[PDB]
RNA sequence: CUAAGAAAUUCACGGCGGGCUUGAUGUCCGCGUCUACCUGGUUCACUGCCGUGUAGGCAG
């Protein structure tokens, strides 16, 4: 839950065949919990032998299309699909719709390990980069190394140790390789004080992000209101309403040595920011925590400003 | 205005990948000094003194370009500075020029 | 030890969606800058050629309806008038850990399946499946309709360990067929590579480049997408193709489906050649699911009696089970 | 919620007893007026009370199928509570209520 | 015996788009660098030349609607002013394996259909049908309206297998006529080439150059997309032309449709002119359908009474069924 | 240990036939851009040569 000993960037993590919808109320860029699970699985298959520890992620989202189409010029969109194989009766399958996108990202992390304490620097960085491209991240395989490998080997950029002015120039030595994207950070305090400031009509809580992906205007009794960025809802955690269970209590879990809880979605909003407009790059990580006293199994960006 | 300068930096970053051939050509007079932030590929025809026309690490006239953009953004009047936010527009322009100088301190290098 | 009722496996040999680009033959070995064959727009005026109903024919209504035809603006992907070839380039990888499920409840069923796949690998190698998955890269089955009528189609494969070719092989895709499986001398070294990388070790990476000399300006066939109906009867049909970076591309699942044509062991006949290895092995271009649950040769029966009941099937049809492990799926009821 | 209830005419002549009154307040228990508002003995009113107490039957421990999208969530340095999310139908239709109110009809025109 | 509910075919005669370009006669031999006929636009002004049923045809409506403007913007393509010829150049390639269907349900229907086509082929070759396709390239019908009122049309057809020329053919497309099918010793060699490419013996790629001279700065007729006569701001685009990379052109289905004008065997007339082979063989211009399903002589009756009901379709008209298979389409219920 | 695990969208098509867009018109008046300066960059770690291999007296 701490700023790292050292950062670790992976400049063109070109991925492919991702999941677009990721939640029942949006379809764009996938959930940040997919990336936190990605780095937990990377920590599981790397840092138990190389002794590091990964907590937060950094999204930059270079380019993002989606297999979507416009039906007959309506004010809506549709999805492109994939052909399911043949049913046992052999007429057609029960066709089911899901969004599948092909995005671009670069992930910076947070390390509590010995990458330059008892192991050398680019050996650890190169083995982690070479081993990262063998696993999926959002239901989609990473597009492997190609002509994009030519800027892909990286440093292992320290933060916690160095000169202060060179702390500045190391984090903006990391910013120089990160220009054409737009980073994702949460707006938790903006959620709080923007629902509480605008409580002059009703106190409802789920109507906040349900009333921001639209052009709000109280026009002239032509002046479009001051948009503060890119107001867009995100899946911001998991409320587990029903209590805990057991592997023998509810059968058909994945492993029978880990407990089961039925869960529901939660919607905060996440602004999109250029990386220049931050406090520091250690101030944008999507961490993880679980509060089993509550139902809140919620990830977060602590200290986004 | 700092977000607009960041959008200009994002435009420079987007231009910093779609330039396979970056060198002297027809239509590169203003782009000979304008190619500082839009640093093209290292010219093969350059000699051992290749850091003057194809390796120009002189992003000081980029401050002049930012000054031209600030002067041409909004017409600063001769009597719109009676309050503490009229000359503060020039202070914010100087802060944007300082951020641009820090950004282009290592543009061609 | 029973069936683990949440059971799954991952993709191994999971290729990427291949871009397409065109140029002339004998300028083929400088193919890093060929222009993208983008999807374009045209529009057709149809007619009535449907099989209309048996007693709804009405020989005046037909003339009254042919005069008002249907209007479709379908898409196309032609070559340029200068181009003569077609480049198809994708990237392929194997993830390793073949028998290991990514989802399994029973640590008893998984325990039996451990030494099942372990004594399968220790008994014999994957060289059968190595040559069978190498004859869906060594020919050019992955270009599907671009193969027929091509006058010279060939595939250039080159394995990379660093950011450079370790060992390259260059083929002639219409010499070996879509139908026969035969061993070569430029092939068994590739087979040992894909075999020893396909087991549980790590990963492998192969870039596949195919040059289908389809003709001059003649169209190619990128895969289209399913759509729901649009709210118009003039732009109703559109035949929307698939593009990656403004460039016509074949889907990943189709270009991996062409890898997956392996099994000649389905009990009907050796006439169709191989089909896609599937649980309840079914072909879209044939209509009906071969290997019915009535006959023994469907997947769950083979896997259960080769794991639970320990009665091994014959090695002729054992490879189906490991081939749709490499395919992977979601299993259980 | 769908379930498997096929007879809509048996659950369409029982909903307007609570629109304006508290006849939707006897759908779980405490059927004194629900046994007085039958005109029959305890048997038929008990059959109706069984069909009403089974209309929202909650055992506490549900079941699941292999395709329920079951997801591990990491504890703080600890074990794993695996989560199976679902699809909130009346919540999505509440979003549809607000959207169809503000997309056409009133606000669009 | 049942039929198939889903069945299809490849098209076996597949041409390209035909990009047009102008130039002067008698320097036509060096026509590798003629500039393309570029689609321009112009602004026309409409008038009243339409029928009025006299529901409002008052003594004011006509001499109001004359002064009411309906000015429009059309697209038109003229030649360069110092040019009198039109070059239309497409590539034609024949696949082969004419009757083997693409995707069919039953395994029983397809074997007797393939043997029906095979007993047709060794009964009689593709020779008459290839002659009837050759008379739609020798007679340059594929110039649709660019042929009428042309002083002299001629056709260059070379043969490409590699980047070379095997044999050439020069066809004076007005000396031989659109009306009668007659054989020439040089035309039957091209009939032999298409008859070999449709049999299966050797793939064939042909390019067809068409030098139709018209006149100095005249108006050519390329293909026209679906017009969008939309909700204008008083005067919008009312016809649009088919463009490629800065070149007007003809769709590939149009110069396929002009190439498969085969049948004279339709019962209404035989010498009035051949039409294009289709099920319920119909004309868009004539607005009718020859070979009604009231009659026997269409495709959907001959097919299921020659495959299933085993009756011979009277060899005079058996060529139609095979030509409609070479067309290819969507068959079944 | 990721709303994870998994997948052939297929087949063929004639857009097409017609046209009067004319008629007129004043872009007006005035102006201080000045002061400053070494390219002896390498405008190719360069120029013709005893032995077709650096081994040298060159306008170098």
């Amino acid at each position: 839950v701490t700023d790292p000993e050292a950062l670790l960037l992976l400049p063109r993590l070109s991925i492919q065949n991702a999941n677009a919808i990721s939640s029942p109320l949006t379809w764009g860029f996938p959930s940040p919990g997919a990336f936190t699970g990605f780095v937990h699985a990377l920590q599981r298959r790397v840092g138990i032998s190389l002794d590091i520890e990964l907590d937060g992620v950094g999204i930059v989202c270079h380019r993002f299309e989606a297999q979507i189409s416009q039906p007959a010029g309506k004010r809506t969109k549709v999805f492109n699909l994939t052909r399911n194989p043949l049913n046992r009766d052999g007429s057609t399958a029960a066709i089911v719709e899901e969004g599948r996108a092909h995005l671009e990202v670069s992930l910076l992390l947070g390390v509590h390990g010995d990458g330059l304490d008892d192991h050398p620097a680019q050996e650890i960085a190169r083995q982690v980069q070479e081993q990262a491209g063998a696993m999926r991240l959002a239901g989609g395989s990473i597009l492997p190394w190609c002509n994009e490998r030519f800027p892909a080997p990286n440093a292992e950029l320290l933060m916690l140790g160095g000169s202060d002015e060179q702390r500045r120039k190391n984090q903006r030595r990391l910013t120089r390789r990160l220009l054409p994207g737009f980073a994702l950070v949460s707006r938790e305090a903006l959620l709080q004080q923007h629902l509480e400031t605008l409580r002059t009509t009703l106190p409802e809580a789920t109507t906040l992000d349900a009333l921001l992906d639209l052009c709000r205007i109280n026009f002239e009794p032509w002046q479009v209101r001051d948009k503060p960025g890119w107001l867009v809802p995100i899946p911001a955690g998991y409320n587990a309403l029903s209590p805990l269970y057991l592997p023998g209590e509810v059968r058909n879990a994945r492993d029978r040595e880990t407990p089961l809880r039925f869960v529901e979605n939660l919607f905060g909003l996440g602004e999109w920011l250029s990386p220049h407009r931050v406090a520091a790059l250690s101030d944008l990580l999507w961490y993880h925590h679980a509060e089993p006293d509550k139902g809140l199994y919620r990830w977060s960006t602590p200290r986004f400003v | 205005v700092a977000q607009i300068c960041d959008e200009a930096l994002q435009y420079a970053a987007r231009l910093r990948e779609l330039e396979p051939g970056w060198s002297a050509t027809p239509g590169c007079q203003l782009h000979d000094a304008e190619q500082l932030w839009l640093d093209p590929l290292r010219a093969q025809t350059d000699e051992t003194f290749l850091q003057r026309r194809l390796r120009g690490d002189w992003p000081a006239e980029v401050g002049n370009r930012f000054a031209n953009w600030l002067n041409r953004a909004v017409s600063s009047d001769s009597q719109i500075l009676g309050s503490p936010e009229a000359a503060q527009w020039s202070q914010e322009l100087s802060k944007e020029l300082t951020m641009f100088k820090e950004i282009l301190e290592d543009e061609r290098d | 030890l029973s069936t683990a009722s949440v059971l799954a496996f991952e993709r191994k040999l999971d290729p990427s969606d291949a871009l397409m680009s065109a140029g002339a033959w004998a300028q083929r070995d400088a193919s890093q800058e060929w222009p993208a064959v983008t999807v374009r727009e045209k529009s057709v005026r149809g007619t009535i050629s449907n099989r209309l109903k048996t007693k709804d024919r009405d020989p005046a209504k037909l003339d009254a309806s042919i005069q008002s035809p249907n209007l479709q603006t379908v898409d196309v992907a032609n070559l340029p008038s200068d181009a003569d070839t077609l480049k198809v380039r994708f990237t392929l990888r194997v993830l390793g850990g073949a028998g290991t499920p990514s989802a399994c409840n029973d640590a008893a069923y998984r325990d039996k399946l451990l030494q099942t796949v372990a004594t399968y690998v220790n008994d014999q190698g994957f060289a059968e499946l190595a040559r069978r998955y190498a004859h869906n890269l060594a020919n050019a089955r992955f270009l599907w309709r671009n193969r027929v009528g091509a006058e010279a189609v060939e595939v250039r494969i080159n394995h990379i360990r660093q950011g450079e070719v370790a060992r390259a092989w260059r083929f002639d895709a219409l010499a070996i067929g879509l139908r026969d499986f035969k061993a070569d001398a430029e092939l068994d070294a590739l087979a040992e590579l894909i075999a020893s990388g396909l087991s549980g070790s790590g990963h492998v990476l192969l870039e596949v480049v195919a040059f289908a000399r389809i003709g001059d300006g003649q169209e190619v066939f990128p895969s289209q997408e399913l759509i729901l109906d649009k709210g118009d009867k003039k732009g109703q049909k559109s035949k929307t193709l698939y593009s990656v970076r403004d460039a016509a591309a074949i889907h990943s699942q189709k270009i991996g489906n062409a890898l997956r044509t392996i099994d000649t062991w389905y009990p009907d006949e050796d006439g169709l050649g191989p089909i896609a290895v599937e649980p309840y092995g079914s072909v879209t271009s044939q209509g009906k699911a071969y290997r019915q649950p009535k006959q023994k040769l469907d997947f769950y029966t083979l896997l259960d009696n080769w794991v639970l009941r320990d009665e091994a099937p014959a090695v002729e049809q054992q490879h189906y089970v490991i081939a749709n492990l490499i395919r992977g799926g979601v299993f259980g009821e | 919620v769908v379930g498997n209830a096929a007879a809509l005419d048996v659950f369409k002549f029982l909903s307007l007893q609570y629109q304006g009154k508290n006849l939707l307040n006897w759908l779980t228990e405490d059927s004194a007026e629900a046994l007085q508002a039958l005109s029959d003995n305890a048997e038929q009113a008990r059959e109706w009370r069984q069909a009403f107490i089974g209309i929202t039957t909650v055992k506490g421990a549900p079941a699941s199928h292999s395709l329920a999208k079951q997801l591990y969530f990491p504890l703080p340095g600890s074990g794993y509570h695996l989560l199976a999310p679902l699809f909130p139908t009346s919540l999505v239709h509440h979003v549809h209520a607000l959207l169809r109110e503000a997309r056409f009809g009133d606000a669009a025109k």
